[PDB]
RNA sequence: CAUGAGGUGGCAAGAAAUGGGCUACAUUUUCUACCCCAGAAACGAUAGCCCUUAUGAAAUAAGGGUCGAAGGUGGAUUUAG
């Protein structure tokens, strides 16, 4: 007789959650968003907020430049396809006066453009 | 013998290769259709980087000022002096 | 519609918290899809529309038998065996190649 | 004479680090590799575009971190985590460092389509291994 | 700690053999000690093996224009460590292989994992 | 924005051969089978002879990925001799040693 | 700068708490003055705080024996145990006859496309199939090139279809249709 | 309006000389089996011409056929171990 067990199935997340439970918080270490250099260390809450807003600034920096020039990032190498790594298009691709263009401009949230072509 | 030839034919029909007796001058065709060509190879059509995204993205980002390319700075100063005297 | 998706956005913003750990960086990378599906099978995605083992190698249904004693039929056997030995092309390219041959043979 | 990666001796006043002090015949007898990618190992297919991406990233980092990277970079590549480790000096302003860190982070993320991590190390002055 | 005991009996991997192959013997045997300790406290019999290294050697010219007689020879040190494994479960294979490939080292690593799942004839 | 006009000509060869790759395969199989009548292969001979002479993969020269140099390229990195020497001697490329044995 | 955590930290602290992830060195975080390099003739190995070679090292600091122990205290949930299939190879062969080969080749980079990683090959034992006499004669005559004489192992390879699961399907399909055609008696068997 | 760019077609032939290799001028050799206990001779083109094949759009390479050159171990000098 073989007592063959049934395979318990998970997601991709529970192993890393158990890993976080293994690593509870470090009482001597700073939050991991900041770097680990003593010179790059924020000393005050205001300095930490300034560093965080600088990081968010640089993030939307590249968001603006990449959405401004989507042709230089169309070559995908990663498999599977990653739409949130794919750049976003904000210009209306539908030019004729149509309900499809209205839905496209509504999804792009262009208020004056939608009102004008309505 | 004949039994051996028809065992070869039966094995060919069972496994999926060519059943009837055919020479190497069409086994070339079945191998050609068995492989991708040397022009469909991923290394063949992606040997070169396209270089347009690279060079034009760096052109744009330098002229944005988020990139500093010393080679282009050198030729900019040199050609400034060239338009100054030449 | 717009209210429920905007409520989802607002719920995400108000349950959005600092990363505070590298394992949580990997957590959000898995959630977004940045990090690889894990463990790998070398075949993330890559379904080929559920072809399932007969469309790739058994091409009688796309062979569409002519008089089978003909050299056209023998050449079709050769091409069918070659497309069966192909692992790189899919069934769609295999069949489209087959009806390219059918079209050219009908032209001649 | 061999002139591959050997800095010459001028008279004794030339600050120089371990990396460009050591010659190419000590390439892993003493030095090690600056870029760890598994492409150049015996069974692999994509090492050529690994290398062109390596030279792209090194020149990109030298051009977008202007005059602050002390010596050359540590380019590691494990799975799909590309890691750029830097040895940058302590002369600019930390908001500018964090700005360029995020900028390089998500630029390389959307260019190489992988999680790219900038790990910085700040140093006061360019380290000197010997004087040549 | 979500578990989700779902439906179907085990896929029964016998001999999952892990070929860990790199440029660096110290990385290989540190990873060996790591994985052997891990499987030791897991309770699965892990065994070690050393396939002989292969060195890919080749020759290039040294000068740009002339002097074929003076050449630089380069080599790749490709070093195998076989970590063969028997008698481990499918779910345990998922979790152990999970942690092994997550803490896989850098460019000095490849790991070819050979699974022999058994099954019944039909 | 390329290395040179030769490498631009080569990448034109790569692209336009890759897109005129399929029909050349089909009727090159129609060449090198011995099943069909000779004139029914001859009509095919004129149509491949009319297929353009820059998509035939006989013009494909494996030049270097980094700088245009025809002869002296190692395929595994698509690198020329001395550019490979450059990178492997600064040690920006892993695994390569100096072969002493 | 600041007085670093290297001397701020003390003894009896949790290294799994300090380093969760595989990370490069960070000598300020490391409480260890690691010296690297070929020293100069009248000098020492060069110091800890700025070492490009210590950053180049693969850095197995995040995996210390107590971290393996506590981490697998966390992972001990994700496992069942084996039945009494025994260490005996003939016992497990009797319990579960066929043996199928289906592996993976893990790269490191942008793409996970290693085509050869779909290779599949099935080994089965005639002494465990148990139901072939002139069928085993016909079977050998069908597959002559395999089935070496010393061990009764039949090895059928598939590399003809792109997906690993339909490669397994090809393997089991060839097993069952070779079996059925071996048991299908043909009319020209007697004129051998 | 060029010394830049693109397309198509040709250029790589010896009255001669020379550097370096390869094969020989055979008897410790040649052919065959064997891979070193036999049998039989009692020589030498990887050149020329023809056929076929490989690859290629379009032949250089390979095999077979054909042929049966000059050549009789090379002066002065010299190479390498």
């Amino acid at each position: 007789e073989v007592v063959i067990p049934k395979k318990k199935t998970w997601d991709k997340v529970a192993v890393l959650q158990a890993l976080a439970s293994t690593v509870n918080r470090d009482t001597t270490a700073v939050p991991y968003v900041f770097q680990d250099d003593p010179y790059l260390m924020p000393a005050s809450s205001l300095e930490s907020r300034s560093f965080l807003l600088a990081k968010k600034s640089g993030e939307n920096v590249a968001k603006f430049i990449i959405n401004s020039y989507p042709k230089y990032f169309q070559k995908d190498i990663a498999e599977p396809h990653i739409p949130c790594l794919m750049p976003e298009y904000f210009e209306p691709q539908i030019k004729d006066i149509s309900e499809a263009a209205l839905k496209e401009r509504i999804e792009l949230r262009k208020v004056k453009a939608s009102v004008d072509m309505f | 013998s004949e039994y051996a030839f028809r065992m070869s034919r039966l094995s060919a029909r069972l496994f999926g290769e060519v059943t009837r007796p055919t020479n190497s001058k069409s086994m070339k065709v079945v191998k050609l259709f068995s492989e991708l060509p040397l022009a469909k190879k991923k290394e063949t059509y992606d040997w070169y980087p396209n270089h347009h995204t690279y060079a034009e993205l760096m052109q744009t980002l330098r002229f944005l000022g988020l990139y500093r390319d010393e080679h282009q700075d050198f030729m900019d100063e040199q050609k400034r002096l060239k338009k100054l005297r030449g | 519609s717009l209210w429920d998706v905007e409520f989802a956005k607002q719920l995400a913003t108000v349950n959005e918290q600092p990363l505070q750990n590298g394992f949580e960086e990997l957590i959000q990378w898995t959630k977004e899809g940045k990090l690889w599906e894990f463990p790998i099978n070398n075949e993330a995605g890559f379904d080929d529309d559920g072809s399932e083992f007969h469309e790739h190698i058994f091409l009688e249904k796309h062979l569409e038998s002519f008089p089978k004693q003909g050299p056209i039929r023998h050449f079709m056997e050769l091409v069918t065996c070659g497309l069966s030995k192909n692992p790189y092309l899919s069934v769609k390219q295999k069949v489209e190649h087959i009806e390219w041959f059918r079209n050219y043979f009908n032209e001649k | 004479k061999n002139r591959a990666a050997r800095v010459r001796v001028s008279k004794g006043d030339k600050p120089v680090t371990y990396e460009e002090a050591h010659a190419p015949h000590y390439i892993a007898h003493r030095k090690g590799w600056l870029s760890l990618h598994t492409g150049n190992l015996d069974g692999e297919d994509h090492a050529a575009e690994r290398t062109v991406e390596d030279v792209f990233l090194r020149k990109f980092m030298w051009g977008t971190f202007p005059g602050c990277l002390a010596d050359q970079l540590v380019l590691k590549r494990r799975g799909n985590q590309l890691e750029i480790c830097a040895v940058v000096l302590r002369q600019l302003s930390p908001h500018k460092y964090y700005f360029l860190v995020g900028y390089s982070e998500t630029l390389l993320s959307y260019f190489y389509k992988c999680p790219v991590r900038l790990h910085l190390q700040t140093v006061p002055s360019k380290v000197v291994y010997k004087y040549l | 700690p979500v578990v989700t005991i779902s439906d179907e009996p085990d896929i029964l991997y016998k001999r999952l053999s892990v070929l860990v192959k790199g440029h660096d013997k110290a990385v290989l045997d540190s990873y060996e000690y790591f994985a052997v300790l891990a499987a030791k406290e897991l309770g699965i019999s892990i065994k070690v093996h050393e396939p002989p290294r292969k060195i890919e050697r080749f020759t290039l010219l040294q000068s740009v224009h002339i002097y074929k007689k003076h050449r630089v020879q380069y080599e790749m040190r490709t070093l195998y460590r076989c970590l063969e494994l028997e008698h481990l479960t499918g779910s345990t294979a998922d979790v152990y292989l999970e942690y092994i490939q997550r803490n896989l080292p850098e460019g000095v690593a490849m790991e070819v994992t050979k699974t022999q799942l058994e099954q019944l004839p039909e | 924005h390329y290395v040179d006009w030769r490498m631009w000509r080569d990448v034109k060869r790569r692209k336009m051969a890759y897109e005129y790759a399929d029909e050349r395969l089909r009727i090159n199989s129609l060449r090198k089978n011995t099943i069909l009548p000779k004139i029914l292969q001859d009509v095919a001979d004129e149509e491949i002879a009319a297929l353009p002479r820059d998509s035939c993969p006989v013009r494909i020269r494996n030049r270097c990925v980094m700088t245009s140099r025809p002869r002296g390229v190692k395929r595994r990195w698509r690198l020329s001799r001395i550019v490979f020497r450059h990178l492997a001697d600064h040690g920006q490329l892993s695994g390569i040693q100096r072969a002493t044995w | 700068a600041l007085p670093p955590r290297t001397e701020k930290m003390a003894v009896d602290q949790d290294w799994p708490s300090v380093y969760p992830v595989a990370a490069p060195f960070k000598p300020s975080a490391v409480p260890l003055p690691v010296r690297m390099g070929y020293p100069v003739k009248k000098g020492v190995p060069m110091a800890k705080e700025g070492n490009l070679e210590l950053l180049k090292i693969p850095n197995f600091l995040h995996l210390t024996p107590v971290a393996i122990k506590k981490h697998c205290e966390a992972l001990k949930d994700f496992c069942t145990e084996w039945p009494a299939a025994l260490d005996s190879d003939e016992k497990c062969e009797k319990h579960f006859p066929i043996e199928i080969d289906s592996t993976d080749y893990v790269s490191s980079g942008p793409s996970v496309r290693n085509p050869r990683a779909r290779v599949v090959v099935l080994r089965v034992k005639l002494s465990s199939l148990n139901l072939d006499d002139h069928a085993k004669k016909k079977l050998i005559k069908l597959v002559g090139e395999r089935y070496c004489k010393t061990t009764d192992v039949l090895t059928i390879k598939t590399d003809r279809c792109p997906l690993r699961r339909q490669n397994y399907d090809y393997a089991v399909y060839l097993l069952t249709v070779l079996y059925h055609e071996s048991w299908n008696t043909e009319e020209w068997e007697k004129s051998k």
